[PDB]
């Protein structure tokens, strides 16, 4: 007896997408600790671009961010590369 | 002493599920609103501001 | 775009001991000249828990910077022990070269570093308080990690 | 499946960082797919470093450390 109504839950990433993001860069084996750490770390991320990105959206002086100030942002951010050019 | 990442069973990680792997409606601009691009002026403006606050910061 | 990219670097005396300073060639095509100057530096991170322990073992000027491909050669002392993390000293860490023009950072590249026994008793047995001339430095040459960042030249 | 990060919980985190910059913000849906796409690039090639990381360190476990160290190496600070 006594049926509940849920209540919508999404809050922040699952444990299977770090797993999932883990094996696309060929770990096959993560300390139970990653999972927060990695957490920590794209929250930073998040944090830093989406910070520029809403600076640029200011300066347009709309209420929109568009693909255009993300991608400025990501600009910012620094480009990693395996190798040296030449 | 970790967590093996393969992974019988590592199936489970890889299920489609509609509900949570579409964007929803609320806080997107859809379809029409102010999407004006930052022009010049603007643009080189923000990265003085962003730059000068990195000094600061 | 950027005005100076880096060809190569080249890790000398790798491996090598622990206490043998660091010894780079460094090699960079500059698209246009630069009138002021490149500022080159080497860090090593002393911990992976802050950057509180880096330390910056040298530093380098070249200029003014003609336009062509040009090569030199940047050595460092190692660094000093008695500021390393003792948990942190033995296994892996990393090592920084950057270039920095008019104060801003455009290019980082990293290595990761092993360094190790090979005393098997040490390996084996590692005292509380490491004996860093027992450490052998691997410098990853093989694996560089190179960061650009977009800079305002001019 | 090439499934990285699920796309709505993704966009209720980016809303809900944006909150604190700026209230009232609107983001093109393209926007949110730029961001979802570096941040999971980004991801991917900090756990790639991870696992260099950790097998020259003759492990086969990967650890917080060696995610710090392969941000350090990016430039994070």
């Amino acid at each position: 007896r006594h049926r509940k109504v849920l209540r919508d839950n999404i809050q922040g990433i699952t444990k299977p997408a770090i797993r999932r993001l883990a094996r696309r860069g060929g770990v096959k084996r993560i300390s139970g600790l990653i999972y927060e750490e990695t957490r920590g770390v794209l929250k930073v991320f998040l944090e830093n671009v989406i910070r520029d990105a809403v600076t640029y959206t200011e300066h347009a002086k709309r209420k929109t961010v568009t693909a255009m100030d993300v991608v400025y942002a990501l600009k910012r951010q620094g480009r990693t590369l395996y190798g040296f050019g030449g | 002493d970790g967590e093996e990442l393969i992974g019988d069973g590592m199936e489970r990680d890889y299920r489609a599920i509609p509900e949570l792997d579409a964007y929803e409606a609320e806080g997107l601009a859809l379809d029409d609103e102010d999407v004006e691009e930052l022009t010049a002026s603007q643009r080189e403006a923000a990265e003085r501001a962003m730059r000068q606050r990195d000094r600061e910061a | 775009m950027a005005k100076v990219s880096v060809l190569n670097v080249a890790v000398l005396e790798n491996p090598s001991p622990f206490h043998s300073p660091f010894r780079f060639e460094i090699s960079f095509e500059c698209s246009e000249a630069l009138a002021d100057d490149l500022e080159w530096k080497i860090i090593y991170v002393g911990s992976a828990e802050s950057e509180e322990f880096d330390q910056i073992l040298d530093s380098v000027l070249v200029g003014p910077v003609p336009a062509g491909r040009h090569m030199f050669v940047f050595q460092a002392d190692a660094p000093n022990p008695s500021l390393i993390p003792e948990t942190d000293a033995v296994g892996v860490t990393v090592v920084l070269i950057t270039c920095t023009y008019h104060g801003q950072e455009f290019i980082r590249v990293g290595y990761y570093v092993n360094n190790e026994y090979l005393n098997p008793e040490l390996r084996e047995n590692p005292p509380m308080k490491p004996d860093f001339s027992q450490l052998q430095r691997n410098i990853l040459a093989s694996n560089p990690r190179v960061t650009r960042f977009h800079i305002n030249w001019d | 499946t090439e499934l990285l990060i699920r796309k709505l919980p993704f966009q209720r985190l980016v809303r809900e960082i944006a909150q604190d910059f700026k209230t009232d913000l609107r983001f093109q849906s393209a926007a949110i797919g730029a961001l979802q796409e570096a941040s999971e690039a980004y991801l991917v090639g900090l756990f790639e470093d991870t696992n260099l990381c950790a097998i020259h360190a003759k492990r086969v476990t990967i650890m917080p450390k060696d995610i710090q160290l392969a941000r350090r190496i990016r430039g994070e600070r």
